[PDB]
């Protein structure tokens, strides 16, 4: 409620110039900001050096901190610290509350240094994750026509890789491959529950593709929209989605998307995947038409933001239910970034609601501005049971 | 000729971030010399006459280069990005140096040679050109798709016609054709087999 | 004690023992080489061009520091006179000398031995250009006067 | 057991915007 | 003699300021390299050396008119050469920034396994068209043979004024190298050989 | 002027042809695969005009009238032939843009005019291999198998930390941190420039003439036998 308020007055300054951003950027022993050097006192209930004055700012290492996006992110979102304080004061034993917006940052409370290279992203974690979108019944499509051979096969391999890496085990997901002939990667046949043992088994079978033939999009399409259509066996009965993974091609096939889904039911998420020059008008005018978006992918460096990005899509009707579409949910028992053992997360979404009492904007208004999430440690859950 | 002289130092001060109050100066300074040359293109025509102002090669030239200009600063307002530079190849009437040396015979002949044998020199490039042609379809033929490496595929490649033209021509010069030859043995195989 | 691993060359030259029986590859290479043997003086031109442009590479661009992935390596460098007419030669056929000229203007880092702490100069776009222009002249004049 | 909250194919949603258009 | 004179010159200065601490250190740098020109000493003495070295000299002098319009063509290609290149030969280190302000701060390096943290700059080619002299430069490079490949794949990459390059961007801008080629490095040099 | 409007549109096909790795082809390669059989239909055509107005062995005596023949017959066999060794034979159809050689006597003439004075120029070319042959004895009788060896880390993956030749101690460069040069490693450019055997000599020194990488070469010599003696085999072998 806080971060809403507060991020509905903003002015969105252009430059910061004259007036530097104040904040502690962890991960630390440029013009627009001046840091904090904190006390860092040694805390039980903690494993490291722990500071109750302000809250540490994490920004991953690809993205520049002092850039606009970013500089007016650490403005309006000093506003938290005092809704931090107040909930520890109400809760002397409360772990680490966090704010990861949609930017990339993540402000946490209390302050701590960050734990070689940084590659932790606060948008591919699980509680980021079921927060920003229902669960979902992904469906991987990918071409292994003789065109994708070389550079971009081994790019499609990591984007699949890395894209199964954002489900969760309340998500079903499969994955096929068609060249002329549409079939499975694996021996599944159908969706699974896209739990450990699954995804592992999937990345295994996805590295062992070979590219060969000719892309034929009609057979294609034709067996994910089938698969989709399956009700015999277990699934999530939400958001269904086709990803689909290719470089580029001169049909886009409406018969196939006037025949199966007529009445948009399934979005299609078209990948542009490679340095090429093939044509790129059908693989985004699938997207378009069928609610998805379109990415491309032209390098390793890539594969991360865009194989995340698609859960901007999934949270429109999310944000456009409402506060009816506001609940507190609690994750699987994972480990703890910062080194603090078996932990659950609750999470809540937080909407961008600037100039909605006129509802005139509503066009930015669709996504939502980060997650918060609260860390509940199972020790807790041990001491409640004697 | 100093009219020509100053057009050349004024086209010859372009440069990456110049001051604003240059590249309007120069836009302006193009329209006038434009239009000067215009006028002493008329001017020169009306008092020798249409056959011939058109009978020295050079003056040809000049009207082929005033069309030109024209056509470039017509072009140049209607969608504005880059330019072709023909109003650069006013230049070239600098040559008129040597005619008030005694090298001025020696080089009119050199000219007058290469105009009179026009057809074969036309026909020797085309004969090159040809040969160009068949060895890109030969090496479309050999190694059209089959450059598709682990890593990065080459730029220097042979799957479409212009890719395999400037493989072809680049050969031609000489230059890394070495590696062109390396790739091209790791398509076929290896040092094992395709060499 | 002693390396000898020269004599094979001997063997390797009855090659030229055959060379005799062609009537027309014997009259024009003999003719060119007794062309070359009766100028010499050119020879000496370009083998003074050489040497002076040596020199003057030596004075210069002599201590640039020796790195890899670059043109001023352990294999071609101004440090001695035989690595300065290697580097010569190599530009005069021409591998990298636009890399060459490059990898000392003016900013290179300097070698831990030396005086100065920044040495290199941009004389060494002078120097490149000329010595590729006065190297193509000679090494061309010589050619037609043969 | 799986979640009984589904947000999806709603009637105001603007998907006007992909990434082609854009780029 | 006069020669002679510079270096001996030359030479005293140097020893007059060598009884001292380092007073221009670059003066005395130059002073030294100037001790060069010794064996430019033994023209003059030895006949044959003299006369080959004026049947040099008179070969220069015998094409000095071919070399003038050679530089004149060579001038007016670089003009149109910076029309055309100028300022779009800047990139970022990594290729998914496109403009100077998104170059900044760190990206992830995925060479060699190891994906390493490196700072984002924007950075300027090597071989540019910035101003007519480092396109007379990079013309020069060019017309030798060396690298010229690469400042056609950054030509054939160039997008726009300030904006990062974009691989396969304006493929018919290749037309310009090709006839380069076939004016320069083959025409032009061909005529110098037989004048 | 109807047999040269064939052969001018037979180019522009082979023009817009793209290649496709591992089977793939676009829908224009089909379209285009289609147009083959009428220009085949028109070769022949026009070949059976020409034999029953010139007859046989004097329509096959002049060259382009055979180069003629062999295209149409090879494109008459693609056509009829359903084998896959058909590569040596729809390599043929590459000689295409040839036929308007024949078709314009000028540049017959023209070709004439420039390749006659090419025949004086084919004993410098036997010359020229002559040295090469030579050279590359030498080469052969001193690097042998010379740049098999690299500094290989520990033997844990075989894997070279840097693709130079080595020489255990000697004058020969050697291996820096922890690092040991093991036996056998492709070689510099992937194990194509050596002197393993004659014909790895003779492209290596073909290789050199041209003087298009040779100073990598004499480096990787210099590198793996010591920069004692490598120059006077480089410099004559570049000079010469
Ligand atoms: C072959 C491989 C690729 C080759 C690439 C380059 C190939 C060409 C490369 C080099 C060739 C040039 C070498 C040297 C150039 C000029 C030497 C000195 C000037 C020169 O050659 O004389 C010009 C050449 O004109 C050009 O077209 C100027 C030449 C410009 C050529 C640029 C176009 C080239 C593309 C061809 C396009 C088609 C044309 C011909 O001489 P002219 O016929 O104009 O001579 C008359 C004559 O002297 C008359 O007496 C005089 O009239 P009066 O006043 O009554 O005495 C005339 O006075 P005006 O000039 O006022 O009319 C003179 O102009
Ligand atoms: C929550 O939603 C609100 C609106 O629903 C949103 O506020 C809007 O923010 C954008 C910036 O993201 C403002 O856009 C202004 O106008 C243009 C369009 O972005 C910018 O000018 C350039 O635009 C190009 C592309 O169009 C862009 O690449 C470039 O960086 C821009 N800037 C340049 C060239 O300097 C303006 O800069 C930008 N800002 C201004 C004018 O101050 C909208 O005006 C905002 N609308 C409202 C009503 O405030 C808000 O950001 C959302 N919340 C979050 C956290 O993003
Ligand atoms: C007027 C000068 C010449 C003019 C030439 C005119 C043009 C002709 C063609 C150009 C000739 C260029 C020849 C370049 C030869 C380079 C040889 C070389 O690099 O050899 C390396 C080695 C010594 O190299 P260096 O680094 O000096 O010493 C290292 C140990 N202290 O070398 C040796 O050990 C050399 C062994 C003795 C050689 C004596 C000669
Ligand atoms: C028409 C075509 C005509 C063609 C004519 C061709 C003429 C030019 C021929 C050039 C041949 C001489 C150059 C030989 C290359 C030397 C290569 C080399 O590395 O030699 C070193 C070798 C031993 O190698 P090293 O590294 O010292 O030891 C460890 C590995 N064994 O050996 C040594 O230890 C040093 C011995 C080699 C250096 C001296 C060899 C004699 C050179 C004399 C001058 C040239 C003689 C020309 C003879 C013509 C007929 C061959
Ligand atoms: C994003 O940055 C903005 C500028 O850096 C912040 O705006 C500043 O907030 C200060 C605290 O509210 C203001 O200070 C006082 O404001 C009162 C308001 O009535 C006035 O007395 C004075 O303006 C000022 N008093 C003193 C003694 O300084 C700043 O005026 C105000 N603007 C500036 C500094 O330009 C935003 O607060 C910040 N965003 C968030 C969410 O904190
Ligand atoms: C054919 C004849 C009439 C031309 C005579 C020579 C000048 C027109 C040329 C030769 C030197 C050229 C100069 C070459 C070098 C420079 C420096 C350059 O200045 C900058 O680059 C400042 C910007 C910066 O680097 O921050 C402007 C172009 C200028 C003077 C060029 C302008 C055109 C000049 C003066
Ligand atoms: C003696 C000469 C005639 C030898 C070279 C003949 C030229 C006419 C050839 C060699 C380079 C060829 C160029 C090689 C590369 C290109 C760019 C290319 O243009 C495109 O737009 C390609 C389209 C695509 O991107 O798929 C094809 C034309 C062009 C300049 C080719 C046209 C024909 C060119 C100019
Ligand atoms: C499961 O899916 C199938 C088809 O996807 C549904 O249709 C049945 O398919 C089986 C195939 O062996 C056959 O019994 C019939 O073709 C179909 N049965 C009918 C029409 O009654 C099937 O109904 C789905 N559900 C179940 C429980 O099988
Ligand atoms: C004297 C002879 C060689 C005539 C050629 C003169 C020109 C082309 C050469 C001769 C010496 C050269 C200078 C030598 C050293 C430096 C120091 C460097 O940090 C900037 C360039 C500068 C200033 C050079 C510019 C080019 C230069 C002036
Ligand atoms: C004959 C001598 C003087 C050469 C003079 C003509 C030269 C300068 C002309 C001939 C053909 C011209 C090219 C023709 C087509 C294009 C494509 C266009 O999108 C950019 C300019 C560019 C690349 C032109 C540059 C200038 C050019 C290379
Ligand atoms: C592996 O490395 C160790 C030290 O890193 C060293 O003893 C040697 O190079 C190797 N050990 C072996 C071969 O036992
Ligand atoms: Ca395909
Ligand atoms: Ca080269």
């Amino acid at each position: 409620l806080e971060a809403e308020k507060v991020q509905a007055a903003h002015q969105w300054r252009e430059d910061f110039a004259s007036n530097e951003v104040v904040y502690y950027n962890a991960k630390d022993d440029e013009p627009g900001s001046q840091r904090i050097k904190p006390v860092f006192i040694e805390d039980a209930n903690f494993g490291r050096q722990i500071s109750y004055q302000h809250a540490a700012v994490h920004i991953p290492t690809d993205i520049y901190e002092g850039s606009t996006i970013v500089l007016n992110e650490l403005n309006w979102t000093s506003a938290l610290d005092e809704v931090f304080k107040k909930n520890r004061e109400e809760d002397p034993s409360l772990l680490w509350q966090v704010f990861g917006s949609a930017t990339g940052l993540a402000r946490y409370y209390p302050a701590s240094p960050w734990v070689k290279i940084d590659l932790y992203d606060v948008r591919r974690r699980p509680w980021y994750i079921q927060g920003a979108a229902s669960p979902k019944d992904m469906l991987i499509l990918v071409d292994v026509s003789g065109s994708v051979s070389g550079l971009t096969l081994k790019l499609i391999r990591t984007s699949v890789s890395e894209m199964l890496e954002t489900l969760s085990d309340d998500d079903f997901v499969n994955v096929a491959s068609f060249n002329s002939n549409a079939q499975d990667v694996s021996c599944f046949q159908h969706l699974v529950q896209a739990n450990v043992r699954n995804k592992k088994v999937l990345k295994d079978a996805v590295n062992n593709i070979t590219a060969k033939g000719i892309t034929d999009y009609k057979k294609g399409f034709s067996f994910a929209f089938e698969q989709l259509l399956n009700y015999n066996v277990s699934r999530a009965n939400c958001n269904k989605i086709i990803m689909l993974f290719t470089d580029g091609g001169e049909e886009r096939a409406q018969e196939i998307f006037n025949k199966y889904n007529k009445d948009k039911k399934v979005r299609v998420f078209t990948f542009s995947v490679g340095q090429h020059n093939y044509d790129r008008g059908p693989i985004q005018w699938m997207a378009c038409e069928n609610k998805g978006y379109y990415y491309e992918i032209p390098s390793i460096g890539a594969i991360r933001i865009n194989t995340q990005e698609y859960l901007d899509v999934l949270g429109r009707p999310m944000v456009l239910a409402g506060d009816k579409a506001k609940q507190v949910q609690w994750t699987n028992v994972y480990l703890d970034a910062l080194e603090l053992g078996l932990v659950i997360t609750g999470t809540l979404p937080v909407f961008n609601i600037t100039g909605q009492f006129e509802n005139k904007t509503n066009l930015k208004n669709q996504l939502i501005l980060g997650v918060m999430g609260v860390d509940v440690s199972l020790e807790d859950i041990k001491r409640l049971t004697p | 000729l100093c009219v020509v002289a100053l057009n050349t130092l004024c086209v010859a001060m372009v440069h990456y971030n110049q001051p604003r109050r240059l590249t309007t100066t120069l836009y302006f300074a193009e329209f006038v010399f434009l239009g000067l040359f215009l006028t002493e293109m008329s001017l020169k025509m009306y008092g020798l006459g249409p056959r011939s102002y058109f009978r020295s090669s050079f003056n040809c030239f000049d009207f082929g280069v005033i069309v030109g200009s024209v056509f470039e600063v017509v072009w140049a307002a209607i969608k504005p990005g880059s330019s072709f530079g023909i109003s650069v190849l006013r230049a070239l009437r600098l040559l008129r140096i040597f005619k008030v040396t005694k090298y001025w015979s020696s080089l009119r002949n050199l000219v007058v040679s290469l105009l009179n044998s026009m057809k074969s020199i036309i026909s020797l490039l085309f004969l090159l050109f040809l040969f160009i042609v068949v060895f890109a379809l030969l090496g479309m033929q050999l190694f059209g798709g089959q450059f598709n490496f682990q890593d990065e595929t080459p730029t220097t490649n042979f799957d479409t016609f212009p890719a395999a033209i400037l493989t072809v021509f680049q050969i031609l010069t000489g230059e890394d054709w070495n590696a062109v030859m390396y790739h091209g043995i790791e398509s076929q195989g290896g040092v094992s087999k395709g060499m | 004690f002693i390396n000898l691993s020269f004599l094979r060359l001997f063997r390797a030259a009855r090659l030229i023992k055959l060379l005799r029986q062609g009537y027309t590859i014997r009259i024009l290479l003999w003719t060119f080489v007794q062309s070359f043997k009766a100028l010499p003086y050119v020879c000496l031109l370009i083998a003074m061009l050489f040497f002076i442009y040596a020199i003057i590479g030596m004075q210069v661009f002599g201590n640039i520091a020796l790195d890899d992935d670059t043109s001023i390596n352990r294999h071609n460098n101004f440090r001695t006179f035989l690595q300065a007419l290697m580097l010569l030669f190599r530009s005069a056929t021409g591998e990298a000398w636009h890399e060459i000229m490059l990898s000392c203007l003016s900013n290179q880092a300097c070698d831990e031995q030396a005086n100065a702490t920044e040495c290199g100069s941009d004389f060494a776009y002078f120097y490149f250009v000329s010595f590729i222009f006065l190297c193509s002249f000679l090494m061309l004049n010589l050619f037609v006067a043969v | 057991k799986g979640p009984d909250v589904c947000f999806d194919n709603n009637v105001l949603e603007d998907y006007t915007d992909c990434g082609g258009v854009s780029g | 003699n006069i020669l002679d004179f510079i270096v001996v010159s030359g030479a005293l200065v140097a020893f007059a300021f060598s009884g001292s601490k380092g007073k221009d250190i670059n003066t005395i740098k130059s002073l030294r390299v100037l001790r060069v020109l010794r064996p430019l000493k033994t023209i003059k003495r030895l006949p044959k050396l003299k006369a080959v070295f004026d049947c040099v000299v008179n070969s220069l002098k015998n094409v000095l008119n071919i070399l003038i319009v050679y530089m004149l063509f060579m001038f007016i290609f670089a003009v149109i050469a910076v029309q055309l290149f100028k300022g779009k030969f800047f990139y970022c280190t990594d290729e998914s920034k496109e403009l100077e302000r998104d170059c900044r701060g760190q990206y992830l390096d995925y060479e060699k396994e190891e994906v390493e943290a490196q700072p984002r700059q924007w950075k300027k080619y090597d071989f540019h068209y910035d101003n007519v002299l480092w396109a007379l430069l990079t013309l020069f490079t060019v017309s030798t043979g060396e690298g010229w490949p690469m400042v056609l794949k950054h030509s054939v990459d160039a997008t726009y004024e300030e904006q990062g390059p974009s691989p396969g961007y304006r493929m018919e801008l290749s037309i310009f190298y090709v006839v380069y080629f076939v004016v320069f490095p083959f025409f032009f040099v061909n005529i110098f050989v037989a004048l | 002027y109807m047999i040269l409007a064939t052969i001018i549109a037979n180019c522009i096909v082979l023009a817009l042809e793209q290649h496709l790795p591992d089977g793939d082809k676009t829908p224009m390669s089909e379209r285009l695969d289609d147009t083959e059989p009428y220009f085949i239909g028109i070769f022949c055509f026009e070949a059976g005009i020409k034999i029953i107005a010139l007859g046989f062995v004097s329509y096959l005596r002049n060259g382009w009238n055979v180069m003629d023949f062999v295209v149409v017959l090879t494109g008459i066999l693609a056509t009829a032939g359903t084998d896959f060794d058909l590569r040596t034979l729809r390599a043929v159809r590459v000689l295409r843009p040839l036929k308007l050689v024949s078709g314009i006597p000028s540049l017959q003439v023209v070709l004439k005019s420039i390749m006659k004075a090419m025949v004086p120029l084919l004993q410098i070319g036997l010359l020229l291999f002559f040295a090469i042959l030579m050279f590359a004895i030498i080469g052969l009788e001193f690097y042998m198998g010379k740049f098999h060896k690299a500094c290989f880390p520990n033997s844990t993956d075989a894997e070279p930390v840097g693709d130079f030749p080595c020489g255990k101690e000697a004058p020969a460069r050697l291996c820096e941190g922890d690092t040991e040069c093991r036996e056998y490693w492709p070689g510099p450019n992937f194990g194509i420039t050596n002197f393993d055997n004659i014909l790895f000599a003779i492209l290596t020194v073909f290789q050199c003439i041209t003087m298009e990488g040779w100073t990598d070469i004499l480096y990787n010599t210099n590198d793996a036998a010591g920069n004692t003696w490598n120059w006077l085999y480089f410099i004559p072998l570049i000079i010469i």
